């Protein structure tokens, strides 16, 4: 499983430029796909999705009539076209895939991400309250994401998911659906709340786990990420 | 279209409503069928939309009963507009089409049967039904509108020049349905080694005879009969309500001969 | 729609799948599919060599735009009554009988000729509630060999009851007509029979020619007549 | 070697003859018991009640 | 001769064990449950039903989870569905259209099948890959695969027309150990609860109970008079139900090791493709060939229902380990969930 991002750099304002996502070592068609950008050292924002078979895509309203997400499933490539480019529009652009059935892992590969420099209230907000926890190893750590609405949903799942931003690396999934621990993932990390009130307990804490942690729901579009919790050592 | 005569039209109203409210039963059961419940080969396209056809063809049957109805009896003038008569001669004409269409497939399919197995494409049947129920809607939308059923402006001498190709379109539609019932009972009745011949030979010209006797003089009447014989009143109170009955029989017995005999044998 | 915004996509993969399956069932319904049948050295063998030149043995060909499935279900050692309703649907039955073991009796036991157990398994799968309405296409194989042997080895060693002549014709076309007579019901199915040696090149040519009527009685059930 | 085969179904009919059964009514006995022990929770013999039948 | 002698000391063990099993028959389950409160009419209704399948449908497992199960049709095709919302999960492609039987792992991770091909596939169903891969194939049987059941990840019973069971390890591919001893085509197999046992019907009217760590044939059960085809233990891991071309349901006990209660009826002539028990024990449910299902009160042998939705032959059924609704597939190519 590989995604390389490519495209990006210097870009004039109100130009052009179309990112690319080459995708390697999965079935890249069965996969609905996300972007999901960053600003320079600001938070996660979701920016568009295309899904499997390309009938459903669903963008920002930030981005909205300005991008364009497109894949080509022979040459297994994901494109977004990008008009428009605004200053705000800086940042650095993650394609994620993203499976969709009953007991899925979605979002749980992110690719590295390309560099992009420029130069909503029906959303749910997710807030994490606390932006830094400093903490010593060996130690149990909660960390605590509160929601606009409730994320339980009438099927029984809570649309909730954690991930793990390791200094100058990716998003990892450590828990989809608000307690189900991703693959590749120890049992350090637990999952649990109710609806608008969630909470990641890394239980023995090490020196791989320091970084930023964002929930996200996944219960409505468009997706929503908190700011971030760093953690230091 | 009914209160030319009135005493006279009685009796076939009561055929009318009767046939129409049991063709309709019978087309809901097909439409239902083959919409959700029953899993469509691509004959089943033809089928659902002929049951479409009959089923805005005999629901505009007993608007126009019941307004001949509630005029007669408790004596209310419905005025239930007359662009229903254009949507009407459309569902009939959709109907007709997909009669001559179900008898030029079953033609196609033992003539070629090798094409037709292997190398006929799968939306074809959906290709044929839009473009024959778009021109049957064009030619009924083109007549009503020329000859004033749709919102009252109009000349004659295009009515009857258009009323005429709709009873040309027609009377081609027998000959297609026809020459392909006839090509198919050939080449059944000559090169077959397998098949049951009686049953086959009996459905085929009871398809033949159905239409020829049921769907078609309703048309005849409508759209050439009425030019030509240049009579408007004697003959008409007569000829037009025992047509409107020949069409429901059409349109009552379309889903049994299409759909009831040709599936549910598994009863009984 | 009252669903998430998972439950939609787990719709929209489902879907797909449907139209896939879909898709696939459409190219899996136009393609011939052919049960083997036949005792042991009866010509299966040459005949799979024929058409294309542990377990169920699949043989695919195609021939002038049809698509062709062979199985032959020799190797399975087992209670034929246990599968033989997965052929069940099959367009025709090739069966398969040695001309030349009409005297030839079998290594099993030495009690039964080798004919006879193949008058037997035809009348088993002939007579078949799952064949009922199925054609069958019989190859009478071996047809020199049998001119030679019925030159000095009568039919009467395999038929006791038969009285014609020791020529290829006259017993040839008498064990046609005694594989011939052994249904039941004689107008549900069609019966085809054709005489194979290792020169003939046409075989493929007469079982194009039975399965065509087959898909003219498919293509008529397929448009409603039945 | 039919000895051979018919020393095994020998053996295996002495390793099937050399067992301790119970009575058929002590058996029957407790097929009746665990099925009155566990009836309330089948919910194909009680019908269950639709809010929390999850087959609509 | 001797081999003569040998068989009348086989008689003589076989009356010996006939006459010790009719000294433990003193009263019938018929006595035992007679007082008993009948159970009623049952009247299940459908309530989905499954529609992605193009031919007949041999086989169906349910998930552990009573909410994910596998059928297995002949049209190549092994569809997961997800029975609450009518879902297709996965639907994976065959190697060999002849599938017989279908498997579902208990982790929920593999799903097995085989049929004429005398090899039992395993799929992965959990790949990062996103599709679902071939993990291994299993050979070693020389007669079609008639039923294949999961005991571990690695573990699996495979039931076989060559007259033979077979334990296999996955993840090497071998057959740890072969199960010998019916004389007819092995037709069903049905794990114990506690995973130490297995019964297995053949076609010989006889089932085996086996031992899956010694190798061995426990117990022989005899009464059916044509072939077993299907097979199913108690809850209880106590007894089991065998069903048979005899239009004839039996429930044998596995401490009295005889035959208990007999399902019959005279109405009922064609054979039982498929049994299966409730969560309680208390209903038998049987798939026949006159189309319908029959529930029988187990421990009065009443017939309680007729789940009667089908077209064509129910083939295969599976009661949910909840215990809450019975999928029933069949050969007109429907699976319907009834509760
Ligand atoms: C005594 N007055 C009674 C009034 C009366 C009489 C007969 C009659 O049915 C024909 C109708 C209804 C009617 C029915 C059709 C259907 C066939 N073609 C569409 C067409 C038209 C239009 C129309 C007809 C004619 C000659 C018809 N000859 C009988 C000439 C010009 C013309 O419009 C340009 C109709 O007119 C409303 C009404
Ligand atoms: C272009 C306009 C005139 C067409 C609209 C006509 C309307 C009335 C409806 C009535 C029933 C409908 C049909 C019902 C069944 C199907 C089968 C589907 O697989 C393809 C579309 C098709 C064939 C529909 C086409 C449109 C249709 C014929």
């Amino acid at each position: 499983v590989q995604l390389v991002e490519s495209g990006g750099g210097l870009v004039q304002p109100g130009g052009s430029r179309k990112l690319s996502c080459s995708a390697s070592g999965f079935a890249f068609s069965s996969f609905g796909m996300h972007w999901v950008r960053q600003a320079p050292e600001k938070g996660l924002e979701w920016v568009a999705y295309i899904s499997s078979g390309s009938g459903t895509i669903y963008y920002a309203d930030t981005v909205k009539g300005r991008f364009t997400i497109s894949r080509d499933d022979p040459k297994n490539t994901l494109f977004l076209q990008m008009t428009s480019l605004r200053s705000e529009d800086t940042a650095m652009y993650y394609c994620v895939r993203s499976i969709y059935y009953y007991g899925s892992s979605p979002f749980d590969f992110w690719g590295q991400g390309t560099t992009l420099t420029v130069s909503g209230s029906a959303d749910i907000v997710m807030t994490q309250a606390t932006s830094s926890v400093p903490v010593t190893p060996g130690e149990s750590v909660s960390i605590s994401c509160r929601s606009s609405k409730s994320l339980l949903h009438s099927n029984g799942n809570t649309y909730l998911y954690w991930f793990l931003q390791r200094p100058g690396q990716s998003p990892q999934l450590l828990i989809y659906r608000m307690s189900n621990l991703a693959s590749g993932v120890p049992d350090r990390f637990s999952g649990s709340g109710s609806g608008t009130a969630f909470t990641l307990t890394i239980s023995r804490l090490e020196a791989e786990d320091v970084g930023v942690y964002y929930c996200m729901q996944h219960l409505e579009y468009p997706l929503t990420f908190g700011a971030g919790t760093k953690l230091e050592l | 279209l009914l209160l030319l005569c009135g005493k006279e039209t009685l009796i076939p109203v009561f055929l009318i409503l009767f046939i129409a409210l049991v063709g309709l039963v019978g087309n809901g059961f097909v439409l239902w069928l083959l919409g959700f419940r029953m899993r469509r080969n691509a004959f089943s396209v033809y089928v659902l939309s002929l049951a479409g056809a009959d089923f805005l063809f005999l629901c505009f049957q007993i608007i126009n009963c019941l307004v001949y109805l509630s005029n007669f009896f408790c004596s209310i003038s419905i005025n239930f507009p007359s662009f229903f008569t254009t949507v009407m001669t459309c569902a009939y004409l959709a109907g007709l089409s997909m009669l001559s269409t179900v008898s030029t497939e079953r033609c196609l399919s033992v003539l070629w049967p090798i094409w037709y197995r292997c190398r006929r494409p799968r939306h074809l049947s959906a290709v044929v039904c839009v473009l024959l129920w778009a021109l049957s809607l064009l030619l009924s939308i083109l007549e009503g509108k020329f000859c004033g059923f749709l919102f009252s402006d109009g000349d004659s001498g295009w009515c009857q020049t258009f009323d005429f190709i709709t009873a040309a379109w027609l009377i081609f539609l027998f000959m297609v349905l026809c020459g392909s019932s006839l090509a198919l009972l050939v080449r059944i009745l000559c090169g077959s080694r397998g098949l049951p011949l009686t049953r086959l030979y009996l459905t085929i010209l009871l398809t033949v005879l159905v239409f020829l006797l049921c769907g078609l003089p309703f048309g005849i009447q409508w759209f050439l009969i009425l030019w030509i014989w240049k009579d408007s009143d004697v003959l008409f109170c007569h000829i037009h309500p025992v047509s409107v009955v020949l069409s429901s029989l059409n349109s009552s017995a379309n889903p049994i001969i299409y759909f009831f005999v040709g599936s549910f044998r598994k009863q009984w | 729609c009252t669903l998430s915004a998972e439950d939609k996509a787990a719709v929209e993969r489902s879907k797909m799948i449907d139209r896939n399956l879909r898709e696939d069932g459409e190219k899996a319904a136009r393609e011939v599919k052919l049960l083997l049948l036949g005792a042991g050295e009866s010509g299966k063998s040459t005949i799979v060599k024929q058409m294309k030149i542990t377990g169920i043995v699949e043989t695919h060909f195609t021939f002038k735009d049809l698509h062709f499935k062979m199985f032959d279900v020799g190797g399975q050692r087992s209670e034929r009554k246990k599968w033989i309703h997965c052929f069940e649907g099959v367009t025709a039955i090739i069966f398969c009988v040695a001309l030349s073991d009409y005297d030839l009796v079998l290594a099993e036991d030495e009690e039964m000729n080798r004919m006879h157990e193949s008058m037997k398994l035809f009348d088993s799968i002939c007579n078949n509630k799952w064949f009922t309405d199925t054609s069958i296409i019989l190859f009478l194989n071996k047809k020199d060999l049998f001119e030679e042997k019925i030159k000095k080895s009568p039919l009467t060693i395999c038929y006791p009851e038969y009285a014609g002549s020791n020529t290829y014709e006259e017993a040839a076309a008498y064990i046609q007509c005694q594989f011939e007579d052994l249904n039941k019901r004689k107008d549900t199915k069609e019966i085809y029979t054709h005489f194979t040696c290792a020169t003939d090149t046409k075989n493929v040519q007469f079982v194009f020619d039975a399965v065509t009527d087959v898909i003219i009685k498919n293509n008529l059930k397929d448009c409603g007549l039945f | 070697a039919s000895i051979a085969q018919a020393r095994k179904l020998v053996e295996q009919l002495k390793m099937e003859a050399n067992i301790d059964r119970i009575k058929v009514s002590k058996a029957a006995a407790d097929l009746m018991a665990y099925c009155e022990a566990h009836a309330k929770e089948d919910p194909l013999l009680t019908p269950v009640p639709a809010s929390e039948n999850p087959f609509r | 001769s001797e081999l003569d002698q040998l068989r009348q000391e086989a008689e003589q063990l076989k009356n010996q064990i006939r006459d010790a099993r009719k000294a433990c028959a003193d009263a019938t389950l018929s006595q035992i449950t007679n007082n008993i409160d009948p159970v009623g009419r049952i009247q299940m209704r459908t309530r989905r039903t499954l529609r992605g399948h193009l031919a007949k449908i041999y086989a169906m497992h349910w998930g552990t989870d009573s909410r994910l199960l596998v059928s297995a049709s002949q049209d190549g095709k092994l569809i997961i569905w997800d029975s609450y919302t009518t879902n297709k999960v996965h639907a994976i492609p065959l190697r060999s259209s002849w599938v017989m039987t279908c498997a579902y792992a208990p982790s929920g991770n593999y799903v097995a099948c085989g049929g004429l091909d005398n090899i039992c596939s395993i799929y992965n169903l959990k790949t990062r890959e996103g599709n679902v891969r071939v993990s291994r194939e299993l050979a070693g049987h020389t007669g079609y695969l008639s039923c294949c059941r999961f005991l571990d990840d690695n573990q699996i019973v495979t039931s076989s027309g060559d007259t033979t069971c077979a334990l296999w390890d996955i993840e090497t591919g071998q057959q740890t150990t072969t199960f010998t001893g019916h004389t007819g085509d092995v037709m069903s197999l049905s794990l114990a609860p506690d995973t130490r046992l297995f019964v297995s019907g053949a076609c010989d009217a006889s089932a085996k109970l086996w031992d899956v760590r010694e190798g061995m044939c426990r117990q022989t059960f005899t009464g059916h008079e044509s072939d077993i085809n299907a097979i199913c233990f108690f809850p209880n891991g106590n007894a089991f139900a065998t069903g048979s071309d005899d239009a004839t349901c039996r429930l044998f006990d596995l401490r009295a090791d005889q035959e208990l209660m007999t399902y019959s009826h005279d109405n009922i002539i064609c054979g039982i493709t498929s049994v299966s028990f409730s969560k309680s024990g208390r209903l038998l449910l049987a798939g026949y060939d006159d189309f319908n299902c029959n529930v029988w009160d187990a421990l009065k042998a009443d017939r309680a229902g007729v789940l009667a939705g089908h077209d064509n032959r129910v083939s295969c059924l599976g009661v949910t380990d909840d215990g809450m609704a019975v999928a029933t597939g069949s050969w007109d190519s429907f699976l319907k969930i009834w509760n």
